[PDB]
RNA sequence: AGGGAAACAACCCAGACCGCCAGCUAAGGUCCCAAAGUUGUGGUUAAGUGGUAAACGAUGUGGGAAGGCUUAGACAGCUA
RNA sequence: UGUCGGCUCAUCACAUCCUGGGGCUGAAGCCGGUCCCAAGGGUAUGGCUGUUCGCCAUUUAAAGUGGUACGCGAGCUGGG
RNA sequence: CUGAAAGCAUCUAAGCGGGAAACUUGCCUCAAGAUGAGAUCUCACUGGGAACUUGAUUCCCCUGAAGGGCCGUCGAAGAC
């Protein structure tokens, strides 16, 4: 375990509270992270995070790393917000952010109404750019993921709501 | 049926059939299933007795 | 000088109470089974119910270990072609929870009229109380 | 995606993943390199 | 559903549109009906609502039903019914007309249906005939195989056969409503209901909606 | 014939003169149906494998004997 | 223990013919090919022949493959 | 999606999602002989003695209610 040897470097503006096995973190910009940890995995507190086993066991070391990771993930959120960006392909593809809900014009014969859940806010600098905004990887990429759902990217022009930090395959007609 | 109610009344004063046969036979007693299933019903003071003179054979 | 044989009449039935809430269910079936039948009493005769009361009260928060919350599936027919109909531990847990500690101890009874007479004398429910105060019960582990 | 009773590695990208008891062969480069099974 | 009124079928007819459709109709008398029990959750678990119509003589009724109609002052009718509402509020002594439907407002009818004796299994369960000629011996109408070999080795539960074209009770769904007069208590019903001329009918809110 | 192998002439144990509400064992067994260890000590399996089946395939897991690189910086990642 | 075919009446398996959900494609679209999941419901009429089968004519979303004493004569027929 | 074991990668090992005419409801009917025999409203009955094998006992006299049936006139109900 590589990673579970790691602490995490928690920054400045930050604040812990550790209840037994139970697990917050306060911040700016966004705060009241939670989470409660498997009875086989550790967590110091001190001027740094650190985190050990307790079992010589197979999955209690695979457990050591999955919780540095979530620790890591937590305390970047409450500071730096998580965010993914989406980009548009397709003559007639635009999107229009209203508030809490995505409006998107994706081909189909209606536009589709994406309602973004509390926490994660989305807004779009263009028409054919996307932007999900949030504290947390897991419902950012979530969402983004969802969104990206409607219309997948197409492989002979790449038509459909892509990742802006994605390859597509693209091949010819033989014809 | 005899050794169900052996069974059942050694249990009583914490003790399992096949640890009682073994104790009994150790120590002395050569008395039947027949008779020691009857006082485990009616007589539970003798049984008691008996059950502790296995016991006490480390058995 | 005959073997004492035990009179339907003048038995002794007492009554217990037992926790179903965190005790395996096969593990806590057997002792309910032995303790319904009368083979913890000195008086034992095999035809007739010499056996005590149970009350069962937390049901629904009886386990299984394993994969068996999801893989163990019970059947029955219905009597009509193609009608084995089936359903598993986490589904009958929402729906009767009851019939999952009521199903267990059942196979672990004889199968005759002395049999079905040694059921009636199991109460399942799913809360944390039961309607026996009267009978005032007594706890009993395992 | 091909399902096969021996499944193993067509080239440099391919990678061997055992999921829910299933070993399958997953490709970042070509998608007719996917097999189940085996 | 959760809520109707007890009716009789008086008999089918027609009424012509302006444009010169003509709409089968079946016409619904519906004495107006009359509260005699409310039911709660604290009194039966469910919440239902107890109802009489008609009338019945005073040596027809016995003591004890004299006294369950006398505990709400409703005075006997023929019957009674119940009818199981989700979410209402009634007392007893109400009066329920024909007032609570409306032109469209489609809706559900239920009747004893005409009862034929003792069917055949060409008319029961619409089986076909063998031959009439041919050579066929004695075996016209009769029903024919009713199992295989050793294999089972008896006749499957449920199997077709023949006997009572019941006087069940069916539902026809989604019945539109055409006329609502309101003052001689009546109820034009598209379509056909089942059941005779004067057999009790009831009349609750369409289950399904949409289409 | 009797006990076991669920039921099961030819498999396993064992060869019924009669009676007994006496004891010890064979094969096979000891959570409940159903007599008898929810016995003790050290490991293995996560597949209900146990409680059916091959060529072949797979970073499942335990044990053993050795090897090639490696604080002169090893193997993965990243900047030329 | 009455042996082919037809008629009436069926019931099950899934190695799926249609409808349903998907991966790959030498998949632009419309139509396809192949594999995976899926048994809820459906799944021709005639000319020839004793025919099952088969070949033809015209349809259909499709005209599935099998077990049931090659299901079914104390249910019919009797062409072979 | 998040994510380590295995600094990478990875839908899985912990955790969180989408997903079909198949499954469970939703629609229609039967259904407390569901011997586990369920629930609600209302109604009827308010005398004496004896023998004991002294209480869920038997015998006699008086008194038979709420209601049900027999009977008759029938019925779009029906083989009876
Ligand atoms: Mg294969
Ligand atoms: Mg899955
Ligand atoms: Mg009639
Ligand atoms: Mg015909
Ligand atoms: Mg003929
Ligand atoms: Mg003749
Ligand atoms: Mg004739
Ligand atoms: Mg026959
Ligand atoms: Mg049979
Ligand atoms: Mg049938
Ligand atoms: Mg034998
Ligand atoms: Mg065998
Ligand atoms: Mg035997
Ligand atoms: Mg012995
Ligand atoms: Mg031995
Ligand atoms: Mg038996
Ligand atoms: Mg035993
Ligand atoms: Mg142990
Ligand atoms: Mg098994
Ligand atoms: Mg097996
Ligand atoms: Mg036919
Ligand atoms: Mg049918
Ligand atoms: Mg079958
Ligand atoms: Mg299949
Ligand atoms: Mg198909
Ligand atoms: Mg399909
Ligand atoms: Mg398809
Ligand atoms: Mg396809
Ligand atoms: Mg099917
Ligand atoms: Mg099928
Ligand atoms: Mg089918
Ligand atoms: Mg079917
Ligand atoms: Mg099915
Ligand atoms: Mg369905
Ligand atoms: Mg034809
Ligand atoms: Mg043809
Ligand atoms: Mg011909
Ligand atoms: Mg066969
Ligand atoms: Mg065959
Ligand atoms: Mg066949
Ligand atoms: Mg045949
Ligand atoms: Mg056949
Ligand atoms: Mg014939
Ligand atoms: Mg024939
Ligand atoms: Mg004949
Ligand atoms: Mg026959
Ligand atoms: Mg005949
Ligand atoms: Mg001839
Ligand atoms: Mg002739
Ligand atoms: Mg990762
Ligand atoms: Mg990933
Ligand atoms: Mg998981
Ligand atoms: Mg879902
Ligand atoms: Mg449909
Ligand atoms: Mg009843
Ligand atoms: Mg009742
Ligand atoms: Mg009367
Ligand atoms: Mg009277
Ligand atoms: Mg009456
Ligand atoms: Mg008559
Ligand atoms: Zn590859």
């Amino acid at each position: 375990s590589r990673v579970a040897k790691n602490p995490v470097k928690l920054p400045a503006g930050v604040e812990i509270k550790l209840a037994g096995q139970q697990l917050s973190i306060k911040g700016a910009k966004g705060a009241l992270e939670l989470k409660v940890h498997p009875s086989v995995e550790v967590i110091q507190d001190s001027g740094e995070l650190r985190f050990a086993a307790r079992n010589g066991d197979q999955q209690t070391r695979a457990m050591a790393g999955t919780t540095r990771a979530l620790v890591n993930n937590m305390v970047v959120g409450v500071s730096q917000g998580f965010e993914r960006k989406l980009q548009l392909v397709g003559v007639g593809y635009k999107a229009q952010a209203k508030g809490q809900v995505l409006s998107l014009s994706l081909g189909f014969s209606h536009p589709v109404d994406y309602e973004l859940p509390a926490g994660i806010v989305a807004e779009t600098p263009s028409q054919t750019d996307i932007l999900i905004k949030g504290i947390d990887k897991q419902l950012v990429g979530q969402v983004a993921a969802e969104i990206r759902d409607f219309r997948p990217p197409e492989p002979y022009k790449g038509k459909g709501v892509r990742y802006a930090d994605e390859v597509v395959r693209r091949k010819e007609a033989k014809k | 049926l005899w050794i169900a109610r052996i069974n059942a009344g050694a249990r009583q004063n914490g003790l399992s059939y096949s640890r009682l046969i073994a104790g009994l036979k150790k120590a002395a007693i050569e008395i039947d299933r027949k008779v020691l299933a009857d006082l485990a019903v009616n007589e539970k003071a003798a049984f008691t007795a008996i059950v502790e003179k296995a016991k006490a054979s480390l058995a | 000088m005959k073997t004492y044989t035990a009179k339907p009449e003048t038995v002794q039935r007492d009554w217990f109470v037992v926790d179903a809430a965190g005790q395996t269910l096969g593990r806590l079936a057997t002792e309910i089974a032995r303790r319904l039948r009368g083979k913890h009493k000195p008086e034992y005769t095999p035809h007739v119910d010499t056996g005590d009361y149970i009350v069962v009260i937390n049901a629904e928060q009886v386990r299984v270990t394993g994969a068996k919350t999801t893989d163990k599936m019970y059947y029955h027919h219905s009597g009509f072609p193609g009608g084995i109909k089936s359903i598993n531990f986490e589904k009958l847990i929402a729906k009767a929870p009851e019939r999952v500690i009521e199903t267990a101890v059942k196979g672990m009874l004889p199968k005759n009229p002395l049999g079905r007479d040694m059921y009636r004398k199991l109460k399942v429910y799913k809360g944390a109380s039961h309607p026996h105060t009267a009978q005032q019960p007594q706890e009993l582990k395992i | 995606m091909k399902v096969r009773a021996s499944v193993k590695k067509l080239c440099r990208n391919c990678k061997i993943i055992r999921r829910d008891g299933i070993v399958r062969v997953i490709c970042s480069a070509e998608p007719r390199h996917k097999q189940r099974q085996g | 559903m959760t809520i109707g009124v007890v009716g009789r079928k008086c008999g089918m007819t027609r009424i012509f549109t302006e444009e010169g459709v003509s709409i089968p109709v079946t016409v619904i008398e519906v004495e107006p009906n009359r509260v005699t029990q409310f039911k709660t959750e604290e009194t039966d678990g469910y919440r239902a609502v107890q109802v009489t119509a008609g009338e019945r003589r005073a040596s027809r009724v016995t003591k004890a039903q004299a006294g369950h109609f006398a505990k709400a002052n409703v005075a006997a009718g023929r019957g009674v019914w119940e009818f199981r509402l989700g979410e209402e509020q009634y007392a007893a002594g109400d009066q329920i007309t024909v007032d609570l439907f409306q032109a469209g407002q489609m809706v559900d009818v239920t009747g004893e249906s005409k009862g034929k004796g003792f069917a055949g299994t060409i008319k029961r369960w619409n089986f076909r005939g063998q031959d009439n000629t041919h050579g066929n011996s004695v075996s016209h109408r009769v029903p024919g195989s009713i199992g295989q070999c050793q294999t089972p080795g008896r006749v499957f539960k449920g199997k077709k056969m023949s006997g009572h074209l019941g006087a069940e009770r069916v539902t026809v769904q989604s019945l539109e409503i055409v006329r609502v007069d309101a003052e001689r208590n009546l109820l034009l019903v598209k379509g056909a209901v089942p059941g005779a001329t004067g057999g009790d009918v009831i009349v609750r809110p369409a289950a399904k909606a949409r289409g």
